RNA sequence: UUGGCACCUCGAUGUCGGCUCAUCGCAUCCUGGGGCUGUAGUCGGUCCCAAGGGUUGGGCUGUUCGCCCAUUAAAGCGGUACGCGAGCUGGGUUCAGAACGUCGUGAGACAGUUCGGUCCCUAUCCGUCGUGGGCGUAGGAAAUUUGAGAGGAGCUGUCCUUAGUACGAGAGGACCGGGAUGGACAUACCUCUGGUGUACCAGUUGUCGUGCCAACGGCAUAGCUGGGUAGCUAUGUGUGGACGGGAUAAGUGCUGAAAGCAUCUAAGCAUGAAGCCCCCCUCAAGAUGAGAUUUCCCAACUUCGGUUAUAAGAUCCCUCAAAGAUGAUGAGGUUAAUAGGUUCGAGGUGGAAGCAUGGUGACAUGUGGAGCUGACGAAUACUAAUCGAUCGAAGACUUAAU
């Protein structure tokens, strides 16, 4: 139960390749132009 | 249905006291999933709201706190009285909703995704 | 020599002559449509398209499979029917007795047929060494530490390895299963329900694929 | 129709001619048991002990002594080997299932008319 | 339902008021038995006197177990009380003054001196 | 197996039984085919072909083993570090305590007994069971697919009939085939019988609180107790291993010579098993050989495509469950029943509250199968799936038909 041996910097960076944060789900707001999350109330105005 | 992280007891308690500060406050701030799960509560006192028959008011007394709101004037009467005087008028025509719930974007010390969930 | 696509609707019991409880598996089909004849120097194998059910037309913008796409509008509209839901084949039928666009009938099926009901199972979703593999586990006291895990995967030092096959924890559901000789009890031909003595693979509202018993 | 189907299809195979009865009543129950010669009648007397959902699958459950060995039968009431069926007498319980009376004998096992 | 180490009630004057089972004849591996399976058990409990006595190994045929039997109507007969016969190796008792009621599935078995022999056919 | 040798392992290769899980050989325990017999058939014995499947539950010992009690068609023999402890136990054995018998003057000792005696580890790699993403299949897509291969099953009893017939002084007593039911085992499902059902109904104890009686809430394992819907389930319900082909094994032959006879053999040609192949169930074109059928999409800048953005199609995002660890799968996104609510109903519980009557009271009766009712069925846009955004083809050469 303890690793065999090292995982070379090859191995670590393959199994990192699906590790990643996706873009957030952002659409223009329609009442003042600025970026919101979509089905989210826009922070800066206050619109649907 | 949800069971929002907890148990009955500690669940039951929290769906009827956020139920009763929706009612005091008629728009409030919380996590999806418990917004999702005050929705049917507060609409089903609502219900027993719209009739105002005394089987009806000590029913719904089972769900409600029991808490004092000062009107303008200094007025006071409680959420019993508030859903049966002030929220039975407003809702007699129409027949569902009662609610409505406004998405916000993830809080700071969790990703929990906020809501409002309001008297509509 | 006969099939039909339906849904299975839940299950009930019928008292037969001679009063005996039957139990039964109500399967609804309706405006079952063939869609093609396949052909042995056309396509290599002689067997029939059957759609069941019925998709709404296609419409712009549409963000679910509720309404047919253009791909399928097309292929059945070259059998004058509606989009349909469910599409199947069948090769034990005689491809001459049907044509392109009848409507196969629940009427199709007598009483007293032996017929083969192909399903899908009930998802259990990721199940336990003994839930999906039925293996007996182990004792529950007098100081035991292995209540439900599998056994030995292997051997020692002579294969090294554990074999292929070696029932391990996964994902159980999800597998088509056919049930060999049933029968239909009744057919009824205004609500379009077949009846199929027993009990069929599924959830309720899936798809059963009814066919002549090939025994 | 893709709801009703269920009782469309069972209706034709569902009796009027049974009484409305409820747990607690001790009833005679006439059922047609076919022998090896013919279909001689016999007649079965038990306390209700219960009965469950509609449609063709109600169940209901009857209770008797025969040698002092409790013995009870449970009927679907469709199944047509039922020719008859009398309520002999009402009960006044306070359940909808008995099962409290598998541990009494005698006088203990009592039931009020009505 | 039936199994070995299961205690029942003899129904008979053969002279055992109460045995237990070993094996549950009909198959290798067979477990359980209802109404109309024959066992092997070993009386407990004989009566002063009769002609089976304490301690002896006898085949026998169950009768009213209370676990029950369901009848292809969709009717079910269950008992209070699990209840047993001995037999001769010839499907008949040994008593002649069966006690308790008998379930009609004993006719089936030929078991027919036991259906004759008996308060109650049910 | 008991050994012999001392070749790897003492900077550690856990050793015996049992449990869980098996897997493989065949010198086969049962089942199938046969030659036989000092085989009349049932009986048995012997040998041959056969490994497809199957090959119990207990009492006694730590025991393997063995004996015994009941069964079964049989209760097979072995390999697998005397299979398997980073899967489990720790009874035996092998630490320190103690004690008896024996040996020793003694400390102590005995493979002589006896009671007691800490079983650690968050899985990197290969392996294995599931489940995603990328890319390739000379355009981009939606659906239906053949099957190269691969996996799973594969067991068998009793009764009746033929038939009390053949065969039998008798006693006993089928072969075949043809019916009917089981055992074990695998699957699918909740209609029935049951289990569970911690946001369903009801009764009840102590105590605190909504001033108060009545009503109700909190806590006491869900406080307890009686039931119980959906779901999930077996012990419950169906289903399965049914035929039937083709090639064979031991064996049985036919015609037939070397060797004018013979003779199963050499030519050839027959028959013959739970065995082989197909047949039956399931997975399967990453089957880089990348297959097949139907349909959908089809322009216009280039300054020469190493080209935008768009089709057809999806996804983001959001309402969900017949699906689910997550992601996938599937039902839906206003041109909308996807979920919540509302209305009606099924099922469950069992006679709500308030009244009036009767009782000193504890209570009872009518209103009224009332009241309540989580997942179950239907209708209804009342509330939320409002707005939007991203990805996504323009089809290579060569030769032959054209
Ligand atoms: C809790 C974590 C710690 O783990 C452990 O204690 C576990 C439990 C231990 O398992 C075992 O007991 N055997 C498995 C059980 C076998 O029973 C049969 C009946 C017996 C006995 C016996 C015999 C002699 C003596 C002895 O003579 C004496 C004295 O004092 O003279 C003291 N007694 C007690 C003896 C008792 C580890 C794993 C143990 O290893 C194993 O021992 C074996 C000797 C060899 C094993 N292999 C090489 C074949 C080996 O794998 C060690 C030695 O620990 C004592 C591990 C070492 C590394 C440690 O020290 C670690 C740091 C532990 N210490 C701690 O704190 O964490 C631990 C992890
Ligand atoms: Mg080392």
């Amino acid at each position: 139960a303890v690793p065999k041996r090292r995982t070379s910097k090859t191995r670590k960076n393959k199994r990192r390749t699906h590790f990643k944060i996706s873009v957030p789900g952002m659409t223009e707001c329609p009442n003042c132009g600025e970026y919101k999350l979509s089905h989210r109330v826009c922070k800066n105005c206050g619109s649907y | 249905y949800r069971k929002l992280g907890r148990t009955s007891d500690q669940r039951k308690a929290m769906l009827r006291d956020l139920a009763t500060s929706l009612i005091i406050s008629e728009r409030i701030e919380t996590t999806e999933a418990r917004a999702k799960e005050v929705r049917s509560v507060v609409e089903k006192l609502i219900t027993l709201g719209k009739k105002g028959d005394l089987a009806s008011r000590r029913n719904a007394a089972k769900t409600l706190r029991n808490v004092e709101i000062l009107n303008e004037d200094e007025t006071t009467q409680t959420a019993l009285q508030k859903l049966f005087g002030e929220i039975a008028e407003r809702y007699t025509e129409r027949q569902g909703g009662y609610t409505r719930i406004l998405k916000q974007g993830p809080r700071r010390g969790d990703g929990a995704e906020s809501v409002i969930i309001e008297l509509v | 020599t006969k099939g039909i696509l339906g849904r299975k609707i839940g299950m009930t019991q019928v008292f037969g002559e001679n009063g005996e409880l039957i139990p039964v598996t109500v399967v609804e089909a309706k405006e079952n449509v063939v869609l093609q004849k396949k052909t042995v120097e056309v396509d290599g194998y002689n067997a029939i398209q059957v759609g069941f059910e019925d998709k709404k037309a296609y419409k712009k913008d549409a963000k679910s499979n509720k309404y047919a796409n253009k791909p399928a509008e097309g292929h059945a509209k070259k059998a004058d029917a509606a989009p349909k839901r469910f599409i199947r084949e069948f090769r034990n039928v005689d491809v001459d007795a049907y044509e392109v666009g009848q409507e196969v009938s629940v009427d199709t099926f007598v009483a007293g047929d032996v017929i083969d009901v192909t399903g899908v199972s009930k998802g259990k979703g990721f199940q336990g060494a003994i839930k999906r593999h039925g293996q007996s586990r182990g004792p529950m006291s007098h100081g035991s530490h292995f209540h439900r895990a599998p056994g030995s995967v292997g051997m020692a030092s002579d294969a090294s390895r554990v074999f292929k096959g070696q029932k391990m924890p996964g994902r159980m559901g999800g597998n088509t299963v056919t049930v060999q000789n049933l029968e239909v009890v009744q057919v009824d031909t205004e609500n379009k329900v077949i009846l199929v003595k027993g009990n069929v693979p599924g959830p309720k509202k899936g798809l059963v694929e009814i066919r002549t018993s090939i025994k | 129709t893709n709801h009703k189907l269920i009782e469309a299809v069972t209706k034709s195979q569902l009796r009027t001619d049974l009484p409305s009865f409820r747990p607690g009543d001790t009833l005679r129950v006439h059922v047609r048991i076919i022998e090896g010669t013919r279909e001689r009648i016999q007649v079965f007397e038990g306390v209700v002990i219960k009965r469950r959902g509609g449609g063709v699958s109600e169940t209901f459950t009857v209770r008797k002594i025969s040698s002092g060995v409790g013995v009870e039968r449970t009927f679907p009431l469709h199944t047509p080997k039922i020719e008859k069926i009398e309520v002999k007498r009402r009960g006044k319980v306070r359940r909808a299932k008995l099962y409290y009376l598998r541990s009494l004998r005698g006088k203990a096992a009592r039931i009020q008319e009505i | 339902m039936i199994q070995q180490e299961t205690r029942l009630k003899v129904a008979d004057n053969s002279g055992a008021r109460e045995v237990l089972t070993i094996k549950v004849l009909g198959g290798s591996g067979r477990k359980t038995a209802n109404i109309g399976d024959v066992i092997v058990c070993t009386v407990k409990n004989a009566t002063p006197g009769g002609v089976v006595k304490k301690g002896d190994v006898v085949k026998a045929v169950i009768v009213r177990t209370k676990s029950g039997v369901r009848r292809n109507d969709g009717s079910y007969i269950k008992f209070d009380e699990n209840a047993c016969v001995i037999i001769r190796d010839d499907k008949g008792p040994r008593g002649t003054r069966i006690f308790g009621p008998v379930a009609r599935e004993l006719r089936e078995g030929n078991f027919m001196k036991i259906v004759s022999l008996a308060p109650e056919v049910l």
